[PDB]
């Protein structure tokens, strides 16, 4: 039998609720098999492949694509040539809002340096105690927790001006 | 707990912390809400 | 973007940490227009039509599909005509146990007698204070929380003699 639309919202507002444990993570420091063309990402993947490291999610929110005029004040973010508005947890199932967006920025030297080709987002990543800091390479973290959402990526690289921003917009069950 | 023997003194020791709207999902725009953006703005000192 | 394999294992293990809170609901207690041809459920819908009542759920598992000789040793459910296992949340990823069991038996009048037409079951209900029996009609509850899942089946009745076991086996994404 069938999920109905308001339980992927709940689910939505669920994984809003980990964002504690939401970390962003970039991997493949070294070369594709064919740089020109990235594997296909595997969900069966538990984790990126040669790990540079972690960093917290900056913006975890429930999401749904806006409409103008009424929306045009509201807090919007630019995705995918759409406008998307930020949605607040009680409003959930008055909005409609089954996406959540996710979010972080690596800040120039936070993490070890040059390229990376593959993204994704964890939750219940559990550092070493007495660790606190949201960038961790992986000799800090005590459990590296689940994958939820992964992504292949191109030979682009990173040096400290350039600090890199990295996001998605997702729901837990795409094609219902 | 004190030993019932010579001399003993009670007393209260204060400790400080500064504390953050990461500790904190109250310091947490009202502007806005819970983590969003206006939202995590200042520190705290606070003393117990 | 795409929800791996194992974040419905967690999706479901969420679920089950919300079992407490589960309910089986009945209603649909008068005709449909077509008694052989019920209208299509749905998802849309908040509640039951006609509510008879809630029953506390008896059992909220993980599960997986059976096979022999490896389940030989372990705890058999019967349903569907297909034999199904129990799982636990620690093992769900190892098992992977994507499914959700749900189960709820009436026994005779502790609900209301009759007939019914809708199945559905909720999370997050409360009742108003005391009222700790696991068989409450409408006016006992304080909050009806969510209906997670249901189904228009044509009619079956309740008696005083019958326990009226109804079950659901489901999955957050059964289609991916």
């Amino acid at each position: 039998a069938i999920a109905t639309y308001n339980s992927h919202v709940e689910l939505a507002k669920y994984l809003v609720s980990k964002a504690d444990s939401v970390y962003l993570t970039i991997g493949k420091s070294t070369p594709w098999s064919n740089e020109t063309n990235p594997p296909q990402p595997d969900e069966n993947a538990t984790v990126l492949q040669e790990v540079i490291g972690y960093k917290k999610a900056t913006k975890v929110t429930l999401v749904r694509p806006s409409k103008s005029p009424e929306d045009d004040n509201k807090n919007l973010i630019s995705y995918g040539n759409k406008s998307w508005v930020e949605v607040t947890p009680e409003n959930a199932k008055a909005e409609g809002a089954k996406w959540v967006y996710l979010e972080s920025s690596i800040v120039g030297d936070e993490l070890p340096l040059g390229t990376y080709r593959q993204v994704g987002f964890v939750m219940d990543l559990v550092a070493k105690s007495g660790i606190s800091k949201f960038n961790l390479v992986p000799s800090e973290v005590e459990s590296t927790g689940t994958l939820l959402f992964f992504d292949n990526k191109q030979f682009q690289n990173r040096s400290e001006q350039t600090t890199a921003k990295e996001r998605f917009i997702v729901e837990v069950d795409p094609n219902s | 707990k004190i030993t019932g023997v010579g001399k003993e003194t009670i007393g209260i020791k204060l400790t400080e912390r500064i504390v953050t709207p990461d500790e904190d999902a109250s310091l947490l725009d009202q502007t806005s809400g819970v983590p969003s953006y206006f939202s995590k703005g200042a520190d705290r000192l606070e003393e117990k």
